[PDB]
């Protein structure tokens, strides 16, 4: 056939570029960073109404100060999350402190290109890693299967990404409140989602210095959806 | 401390006219304490009889091991293993544990099914073969058994005579050993019949 | 873990104003037997370093080969091998110190005490000690075995502190070393009269002296000593 | 490098089939027919040797029926050499179980292990599967008399009567017609031979072209006997049932 | 064509296409400049953002107090090779109490890259590196290609539109080599060099990345308002 | 054990 | 030292095990249960070196429970005892042998017979009407040799065991803080509270 | 060792070996899972192409992992045994270290983890198996039903079906299963499961297997006659 | 047989002030009754305002200090040049020491610096990596001579307010750097008199927000 | 001296603070209680390093359990992680005598004694005095189930004082903890020097002293 | 060493 670690004539790794296509088919995930915290939102996208949606876990805790949202082949993410949690705890054991969000992201991205003929193929999933540390405050990172990561003020991944990113381009400013950011994630999710957005097919989460990483209750998210509908009807 | 005298026990084998006899005591102990009087030390794989003295865990382990090996032999060869061949298998098996040996004193007895020739053999724990014409002894009262056998034994004894000789050899040797006795079994082996007798003996 | 078989005794050394001196006798002992009388225990590395070795001679010959191999390896793809990227005394020492501590930590030591004497690029005097345990230390005067007990006291009367090094000439320093070697010949039952001495000067470079002998010895007073107390004849 | 020459023996087709397993089954369909019939009082194993010669020593020959222990036998359909590799593995597992638990291995446990080995060759290692289908005839004191089959996929199933190898479609139809639950060994012997006699690609069914075996409680009292029929004994049962 | 499937295959004209494809990844990478005098050695790197919400990908990595590089191509490959240099610099310090020579650092990178071009299953490195350092023979600048070829230069540039900066340095050679004991003026010459590789975009405060090492100057990276002085 | 000329 | 006794009567097996865990001159507990349920009709009592005892018993328990789930069948006490013996017989020639002595009491549903097995840390196995491990074994053997009968009822078995414990308390120098008694019959495994 | 990458990405971002593994599941006999208020029922299809079968000894389609958790599957039978063995070992390993039996979610997460590992490990093909894992958590009365597939994704289902003609029986369950009021009793839950299979099976004879799991390790497999009574009652109500 | 351990003697002393910390050690290196060096530094600047000393077997002490110095370097590389806090350093050193649990480093480790609140900190380790934060700690041969003095003179132990007759303890107070240096000098002067392995010289490293500075005082050479 | 006992109000945990190297008093200020998590405490006796290192490591393993299972780890599970770890190192010379004390909804108030020998025991009361471990208090007379929390704190405090006085290798200060539903609470450090004289005067005990 | 209640 051909090598798994082969370069294309354009100087790109075939298998990495192909995995990026798998991520485009994934359900939407959005992150927005503010001075009051970082918000993480996902489309659950249940395949059938008999599927108990609350069992769909696409937002995941890594440590008290680091959350994570995923998009693509979500099964591939389990070992990446496992490694991230081990890295976060192991660093706390060795240094009696919280691990920097950038260091944790860098650790996850070191797995990415460990494939050849190590694992048989790249990961088919992208991660939004949100957290806080004392040095660089509130941070949002995009971890790809290429092993590259970018820091973002705001970022969307999955099927509705390029539509969502164009919306985040206009809406984001440096003075955004946490409440404003929550509504903004819900607004853009509702725009790119196939089915109508409710508290059962979408999930919110945030990371604040005080309370750490929290996945929002369906009752809490429902109230923010109702608050959104009213403020859009207000003009 | 000495593995070969923790549990105690004895085996003796003898040849006669167109027959062999193998006999053992029934004691198993933790040194001074007697635990069981049903611990038979003679096993048979087809028409080949194996007696084992020494550490009881190894007696049981080797019985299970030789049953395993003789079963596979029979399936592949499509015939029962003979005494001469089994003797070589015991020796092979013991010497492969040369630097971590089974603490046992094995004794093989049986009649070659084709030639009809009576056969006995003894081994040390690392699998050296003693192939005597007359008799083989093993266990904590080996000195006593050597004494009894060397005086009592004469060649070409009839099956029913050989029985009395081997029985008196075991019984009187066991009564001069603290770690032997608590009953005894005697196998009289002819070409195509085998009689097994339990002996009355003092239980102290 | 082993025992030393063929062994070398004291290596002694000190700093002076412009460089360092090091010395060692030419004996390889086999217990109480003075077996080898032609053994060189000062091994020069380039023109700026001398390594003095006491203890097991088989282990010394191994270390000799490591240093020979170190010079070869340094030259590989190195246009400045005989200039700015030449082996420094400090580089040679740290390598040996690394090996000595690694070997002790595998419970298979190189059964030696080593003194690296030399002058650095900037003209600074280098003198540091390492032994089979990987223990290291520097001092204006250094000595192994019996040297530590008998040589150091004599050398420390010349250079007691750092401030005494500029005030110490090469003539005074060599005189002290040569006297110390005589004292060791008087009093060490594993020493020989024949020794080698090496001077590493920042101006005049490396001077290596072979087939030196202990001379100007005092024995005449022996004739006047009779018995162990009461004997008069 | 070496990737160029790799057949990739352990991949799915677009239809979700294992190429090598399917092709191995095609191989087995050309092998001599083997039949197992389970009765109330025993089991029959009948099997057809493939186009023999007059100069083949039959009395010392074995290609179809093999002994695994005193309680379990197998009929082979496929590569004889591949079968013997698996048979020796099964014989060892049986003795391992006996050594560990001091009890004869239950039939299913032995069957499952051999089937699990075959499965492995389809999921990892990049080696070709074993081109072998087994009929297991066995007795234990849990389920009594048992018939199983395993194929190169590593799938195994239990049977009252089954065929493997050539003309199984035809053989299975004839067995499904004449088999009843209250059937006895003597009747099952007659059914097995009558089935082979009709499905055979040969002109006539003779003693020199058959291997035959029974597992009977027809052993003096409460025990089980394996009988691998001799050439003269196969000739006698062919006259008795009235095929020659 | 038929001979680009893997790195173990020569073409009929004796070319290694997988290595040439790896070399292509560098040309796609953002521009970085390297230049030195006798006293100091400077790296200047144009950092590339994904979009306006995104950060500007870091280009310069510190390897020791006296050595570091700038990258163009696969960043993860630069991380693997820079980690290897950090270890080799570190081994030299611990074992020999010796700062690793820049020339020997080049030789080690070359030999590590080579092994990935002659063995089946592996792939070439997809990144080019500009290594600067100050050692016992003064200031040094190296250019690394993942073919294994390492070259010592007065100045150079790698990445997209690098030819513009490389031509400027080739003219300025006689001027910038003489900039001794003046770090600011050497950086100015580096910023003026990378400027010849810009189109549409210009040097902003979060766009520009500068690093310097010299006689009495440890390897330090300047980002943010620390480079506003040079815009 | 052992047998031992 | 630890008391573990076993008596096989007509229709059941009874296991008495000391409740004291002592290390040197310190009493660590007075309510310890030195037993594991291997299967619904098989019980194992264990005495020996600290840690090894529980670790071995729980390891055996897990393996027998795995066999039960996989085959939807209960291994016979003879089969369980053979498995346990073989695990101990492996361990003696291992780097660090398990120093555990066990009694296996089981009811074989196929044969409708109770079975008692005594296995020492070497893998020495015997089937006995009555068994014991340690210092207690010698006194209890002599007493049980006199009194024991094969056709004894469960109640008769408990009275003889009660006599053994009483006499052991008087005669033994160490305080084993009483015993826990468990009965294994066709109905399963139950703990006798009154003792 | 054989290292070859069999599961790789294609230009359209698909892993064909994982997708072809799903095709193996599609071929497999139908399996259905329905959870009531205080029970879960696992229904399974037995293709009647195989008669002269010995139903005593033939491997059953529903496997106990522990005393409180069961696993049914659609796809390659041989592949299913390897997942069942690993799950049974992990169940005893959890009891040994945590001193507590596995939750249904934990056992599912483990099996799903194994399936995923076989999609990015060298020299191995994915499992041609989808599983329905059902049971009750220790000291819990809330019913649990999970599904896994070759990719390694898992999720919780009010009711679900897998295997051949699963599209049809899922259609049935989607209109016939009310979330606000699930099957209150065992009878109601078994009936709805048998009904769902009768959409696909053919004959209601020896072609339907039913296993009822209740809280506190209460698992029983219904017999031919017991199921035949459900089949009789369903069609007599249908004649109207 | 070959003994992999030795004793190089010497004594180290760590005192923590309110906004400063000191780590002091004698400069004498000995083997048996022989003096190896009169000036071999035992207290080191490790970067990030951390001073470290591993006292006991010199070879193990040198190796541990190297590994920690290396550990600080890789902290900067892997964590975007983050300053290593004294608590983080202390935890890292525990893992270094416990690594060789079954072939211990025969050293007494003390580290000094400022905590994250800018207050003076001293950490003390045993050979196998057991560590604890303290106001005062003496390590090495003369630890038994010095520690009781420090208990009395730094923590004001067994000292009561005159006229109370033991009813009210002397009030605890933060000592100035000038007062702390006097106690360090007096401790080492006293230890030198009565311990054969202590003398030659005293090197003190003082840690403040401004950085690490070094003071040296001569001790008796007998 | 470490003491952990169970009562109606929850678990009382009392330890001393002295570390010794032979007859040398190394420290009087040692934290012999480790706060694994807000609901889990670990006492420490034996090798200081062995206890500190492995009980800190236990806190990491307990944290990973919560992240993976999204539930608080049970005391039984946490105790067995430590007991299974030390058993791997058995015979290597680890010296460890610890009590893992916590409350969970599943189990209620639970104390598990974990030994370097691989012994793991569940009990209502555990005591480590000198080198001996007991399933009884140092006094044990005062121990009644229905006991006031502030009364129970005193018994624990008093029990450490009793041992601290008689035992040469026990002393420094008493550290007190109260474990309940919704976490443990620190009840301060009490210097034995000041405590002894106060307790003597108030209780009228230690008459054999004089002061 | 080391410290040891």
């Amino acid at each position: 056939d051909r090598g798994v670690s082969t370069f294309s004539p354009e100087g790109r790794l075939f298998q990495v570029e192909y995995s990026l296509e798998a991520i485009k088919l994934g359900s939407t995930a959005i992150g927005i960073a503010t001075k009051e915290g970082v918000v993480l939102g996902v489309e659950k996208r249940a395949t059938s109404p008999l599927l108990e949606s609350d069992s769909i876990e696409k937002i995941v805790e890594i440590d008290r100060h680091i959350g994570c949202a995923m998009s693509g082949l979500t099964a591939d993410a389990r070992s990446m999350i496992e490694h991230a949690r081990t890295a976060a705890v192991t660093h706390n054991l060795y240094y009696d402190e919280d691990i920097n969000v950038e260091s944790l992201t860098q650790s996850v991205c070191d797995l990415a290109l460990r494939f050849g003929e190590l694992m048989s193929r790249p990961f088919g999933v992208a991660l939004l890693i949100a957290g806080h540390d004392a040095d660089d405050g509130y941070q949002l990172f995009h971890a790809e299967p290429s092993g590259t990561f970018y820091r973002y003020n705001a970022k969307a991944i999955g099927s509705g990404s390029e539509g969502a990113q164009a919306e985040l381009l206009n809406e984001w400013h440096s003075s955004l409140t946490l409440k404003e950011a929550e509504l903004l994630v819900l607004k853009i999710l509702k725009q790119v989602m196939e089915e109508k957005l409710d508290e059962n097919n979408a999930q919110l989460s945030c990371i604040t210095k005080q309370d750490g990483f929290k996945i929002y209750d369906n009752e809490k998210t429902a109230e923010l959806i109702k608050e959104l509908k009213e403020k859009e009807a207000a003009e | 401390s000495d593995p070969s005298s923790i549990n105690g026990g004895i085996v003796v084998a003898m040849t006669g006219k167109d027959c062999v006899a193998i006999a053992c005591d029934l004691r198993l102990g933790s040194q001074s304490l007697g635990v069981s009087n049903k611990f038979e030390k003679i096993f048979h794989y087809g028409h080949v009889f194996l007696g084992i003295t020494g550490l009881a865990t190894d007696v049981t382990t080797l019985n299970e091991m030789f049953r395993y090996k003789t079963n596979l032999y029979k399936l592949k060869e499509e015939r029962a293993i003979e005494p001469e061949t089994f003797t070589q298998l015991v020796s092979s098996s013991l010497y492969e544990r040369r630097f971590g040996p089974y603490f046992v004193g094995p004794v093989v007895a049986g009649i070659n099914s084709k030639s009809g020739k009576p056969f006995i053999a003894g081994f040390d724990l690392i699998g050296c073969i003693d192939e005597a014409k007359d008799f083989i002894v093993s266990g904590t009262a080996s000195d006593q058994l050597f004494g009894m056998c060397e005086s009592l034994y004469e060649p070409n004894l009839e099956p029913e005579d050989l029985f009395e000789t081997i029985s008196q050899a075991l019984l009187n040797a066991a009564d001069r050993d603290a770690l032997s006795g608590w009953g005894a079994v005697v196998y009289i082996i002819k070409k195509d019949e085998v009689v097994k007798r339990y002996l009355k003996m003092r239980q102290d | 873990t082993q025992q030393p078989i063929v062994t070398g005794t004291s290596v002694i050394s000190m700093k002076y104003d412009n460089g360092v001196i090091i010395a060692a006798d030419n004996l390889g002992s086999y217990g109480s037997l003075l077996r080898f009388n032609g053994v060189e225990r000062l091994i020069p590395v380039g023109d700026n370093t001398v390594v003095g070795i006491s203890g097991d001679i088989s282990d010394m010959q191994h270390i000799e080969r490591l240093l020979k191999d170190l010079v070869t390896e340094n030259a590989y793809d190195n246009p400045l091998a005989d200039a700015e990227e030449a082996l420094e005394p400090s580089y040679i020492f740290e390598y040996l110190a690394t090996v000595m501590y690694q070997r002790r930590s595998k419970m298979n030591p190189l059964w030696n005490a080593i003194i690296v004497a030399g002058v650095q690029s900037n003209g600074d005097q280098f003198l540091r000690y390492v032994n089979l345990l990987g223990v290291t230390y520097s001092s204006p005067t250094l000595a192994t075995g019996f040297g530590a007990h008998m040589a150091n006291p004599l050398l420390r009367k010349v250079v007691d502190r750092e401030s005494d090094i500029p005030k110490t000439t090469v003539q005074v320093a060599e005189e002290a070393i040569v006297n110390a070697m005589r004292v060791l010949y008087y009093r060490d039952a594993r020493s020989s009269r024949n020794f080698s001495l090496a001077i590493i000067d920042k101006n005049t470079g490396l001077t290596f002296k072979k087939n030196l002998q202990v001379e100007n010895m005092k024995w005449d007073f022996a004739k006047d000593i009779k018995g162990y107390g009461t004997q008069k004849i | 490098g070496s990737r160029r020459y790799d057949s990739r023996t352990t991949i799915f087709s677009p239809e979700g089939r294992l190429y090598q397993v399917e092709y191995a089954l095609e191989s087995i369909s050309h092998a001599g027919t083997a039949i197992g019939i389970m009765a109330s009082d025993g089991i029959v194993l009948a099997a057809e040797r493939k186009v023999t010669s007059t100069l083949l020593e039959q009395d010392t020959s074995t290609e179809k029926l093999y002994k695994l222990n005193d309680k379990i036998a197998v009929a082979v359909a496929g590569l004889t050499a591949d079968a013997e590799i698996l048979i020796n593995t099964a014989r060892i597992h049986a003795q391992n179980y006996l050594k560990t638990y001091n009890e004869d291995i239950p039939v299913e446990i032995l069957v499952r292990r051999l089937s699990d080995i075959k499965q492995g060759y389809t999921q990892h290692g990049g080696l070709r599967p074993f081109g072998v289908s087994f009929i297991y005839a066995g007795y234990d004191d849990r389920y009594g008399y048992q018939l199983y089959t395993s194929n190169p996929s590593g799938n195994y199933t239990g049977w009252k009567a089954i065929s493997v190898g050539a003309n199984t479609s035809a053989a299975q139809t004839l067995l499904q017609m004449d088999y009843k639950d209250d059937m006895k060994v003597d009747d099952a012997i007659e059914l097995a031979l009558k089935t082979l006699s009709k499905t055979t690609d040969s002109s006539a069914l003779t003693y020199d072209r058959l291997e035959f075996a029974t597992i009977r409680k027809g052993a003096n009292d409460g025990e089980v006997y394996q009988k691998i029929f001799k050439p003269q004994e196969i000739k006698d049962i062919l006259v008795k049932t009235g095929i020659t | 064509n038929n001979y680009d499937g893997d790195t173990v295959t020569f073409s009929p004209t004796g070319r290694l296409f997988q290595v040439e494809y790896a070399l292509e990844a560098i040309k796609q990478g953002s521009v970085t400049v390297g230049l030195r005098s006798n006293t100091h050695a400077v790296l200047v790197a144009l950092k590339r953002n994904a979009d306006e919400l995104s950060s500007y990908q870091k280009k310069i990595i510190k390897c020791d107090e006296h050595m570091g590089l700038s990258l163009a191509g696969l960043a993860p490959d630069a991380r693997v090779l820079s980690n290897y240099l950090r270890q080799q610099c570190n081994y030299s310090s611990l074992v020999f109490n010796r700062k690793l020579a820049v020339e020997r650092a080049g030789h080690l990178l070359c030999d590590k890259a080579q092994k990935n071009t002659q063995s089946y299953g592996g792939r070439p490195y997809g990144v080019g590196l500009l290594i600067i350092g100050y050692d016992k023979s003064g200031a040094h600048l190296l250019e690394f290609q993942p073919s294994g070829n390492v070259t010592e230069l007065y100045g150079t540039a790698i990445g997209a539109r690098s030819q513009g900066a490389k031509t400027y340095l080739e003219r300025t050679l006689d001027t910038f080599i003489k900039i001794d004991g003046n770090p600011d003026e050497l950086i100015k010459a580096g910023v003026e060099a990378i400027s010849q590789s810009l189109r549409d975009e210009s040097l902003t405060v979060d766009n520009l990345s500068i690093a310097i090492v010299g006689k009495d100057t440890p390897f330090t990276i300047y980002d943010g308002e620390a480079v506003a002085k040079y815009i | 054990x052992f047998l031992f000329x | 030292m630890d008391i573990i006794l076993g008596i096989r009567v007509q229709d059941s097996v009874i296991l008495a095990s000391s409740k004291a865990v002592t290390r040197g001159i310190s009493v660590l507990k007075d309510s310890d249960d030195k037993t594991r349920q291997l299967s619904p009709h098989t019980l194992m009592s264990f005495a020996g070196e600290a840690g090894d005892t529980v670790q071995f018993a729980e390891y055996i328990q897990a393996n027998i429970q795995l066999y039960s789930i996989r085959e939807d069948y209960e291994l016979s006490p003879q089969a369980v005892s053979s498995f346990v013996r073989q695990e101990l017989a492996k361990s003696i020639r291992s780097r660090r042998p398990y120093q555990v002595n066990v009694l296996i009491g089981g009811y074989d549903k196929k044969k409708n017979k109770p079975e008692l097995y005594q296995i020492d840390y070497l893998g020495t196995k015997v089937e006995l009407p009555y068994g014991a491990h340690g210092y207690s074994g010698f006194y209890t053997f002599s007493l049980l040799d006199h009194h024991y009968r094969p056709d004894m009822t469960t109640e008769e078995g408990l009275d003889l065991l009660k006599l053994c414990v009483q006499e052991l308390e008087k005669r033994m120098p160490m305080d084993f803080k009483g015993v826990i008694v468990k009965i294994v019959d066709k109905d399963g495994i139950r703990q006798v509270d009154d003792f | 060792g054989y290292d070859r990458a069999l599961s790789i990405f294609s230009p359209d971002g698909h892993i064909f070996q994982v997708e072809y593994a799903l095709e193996a599941v599609k071929r497999g006999t139908c399996a259905v899972g329905v959870k009531g208020k205080n029970c879960v029922v696992l229904g399974c299809e037995r293709r009647s192409t195989l008669k002269l079968q010995d139903t005593r000894i033939t491997p059953s389609k529903v496997s106990k992992i522990d005393s409180h958790v069961v696993l049914s599957f659609s796809g390659l039978n041989a592949d299913s045994r390897i997942l069942i063995e690993k799950a049974r070992v992990e169940a005893q390993s959890h009891r040994l270290t945590l001193e507590d039996p596995v939750t249904v979610e934990y056992l599912t997460r483990y099996v799903a983890g194994v399936q995923q590992r076989y999609t990015q490990s060298g020299g191995v093909r994915p499992f041609g198996v989808s599983t329905l894992i059902a049971g009750f958590d220790p000291r819990d009365d809330e019913p649990k039903l999970y599904q896994t597939e070759p990719s390694g994704i898992y999720s919780s289902w009010s009711a679900q079906t897998i295997g051949r003609n699963s599209k049809t029986v899922r259609e049935f369950l989607e209109k016939n299963y009310d979330r606000k009021e699930p099957p209150a009793t065992v009878e109601e839950c078994v009936k709805l499961t048998v009904r769902s299979l009768l959409e696909v099976v053919q004959t209601g004879a020896k072609n339907i297997e039913i296993t009822v799991v209740k809280p506190d390790s209460d698992i029983v497999a219904l017999s031919s006659e017991e199921i035949n009574q459900y089949v009789t009652q369903i069609e007599q109500e249908k004649q109207e | 047989q070959f003994n992999p351990y030795g004793d190089n003697g010497g004594t180290i002393l760590g005192i923590a002030g309110e906004d400063f910390a000191v780590l002091a050690g004698d400069t004498r290196n000995i083997t048996d009754y022989s003096i190896n060096s009169r000036y071999e530094p035992k207290v080191f600047d490790c970067g990030d305002n951390i001073v470290m000393s591993a006292n006991g077997f010199a070879a193990d002490g040198d190796a541990l200090v190297k590994r920690f110095k290396n550990s600080v370097k890789w902290y900067h590389f892997d964590h975007n040049d983050k300053k290593l806090s004294i608590n983080s350093a202390a935890r890292n050193i525990q893992h270094l020491l416990y690594g060789k649990r079954f072939f211990p480093y025969y050293v007494h480790t003390i580290i000094a610096g400022l905590d994250e609140d800018g207050k003076g900190a001293v950490y003390s380790f045993d050979p196998v990596g057991s560590y604890e934060r303290e106001q005062c700690r003496a390590g090495g041969a003369a630890a038994s001579l010095i520690m009781p003095f420090l208990d009395n003179q730094v923590n004001f132990k067994n000292q009561y307010e005159p006229g109370t007759n033991g009813k009210v303890k002397k009030p605890l107070k933060y000592l100035s750097v000038e007062e702390v240096i006097k106690l360090v000098r007096d401790s080492f002067t006293s230890a030198t008199e009565r311990h054969i392995q202590v003398g030659d010289g005293l090197e003190i490293l003082i840690v403040t927000k401004d950085g690490v500075r070094k003071e040296f005082y001569e001790l008796k050479r007998d | 001296t470490t003491l952990a006992f169970r009562f109606q109000g929850g678990i009382i945990v009392a330890v001393d603070s002295r570390a010794t190297a032979g007859n040398w008093v190394a420290s009087q200020t040692v934290k012999k209680v480790i706060e694994i998590n807000p609901f889990l405490l670990g006492t420490m006796a034996g090798g200081a390093a062995d206890c500190q290192f492995w009980e800190t490591w236990l806190g990491s393993q307990c944290r990973l359990h919560e992240l993976r299972e999204k539930e608080r780890i049970s005391v039984a599970a946490a105790s067995k992680i430590l007991s299974n770890l030390v058993y791997q190192y058995k015979g290597a010379g680890l010296s460890m005598g610890t009590m893992i004390c916590g409350y969970t909804r599943k189990e209620g108030p639970t104390i598990y004694y974990v030994d370097s020998d691989g012994t793991r025991l569940k009990g209502d009361i555990f005591c480590v005095v000198s080198g001996q471990t007991f399933a009884y208090g140092v006094l044990d007379s005062n121990y009644k189930w229905d006991l006031s929390v502030e009364d129970a704190l005193y018994l624990g405090k008093r029990s450490i004082l009793a041992a601290a006085h008689r035992d040469a290798y026990s002393g420094g200060s008493v550290n007190l903890y109260h474990v309940t539903e919704d976490g443990w609470i620190y009840h301060g450090n009490h210097d034995v020097g000041e405590l002894f004289w106060k307790v003597k005067e108030e209780e009228g005990s230690f008459n054999n002293v004089i002061g």
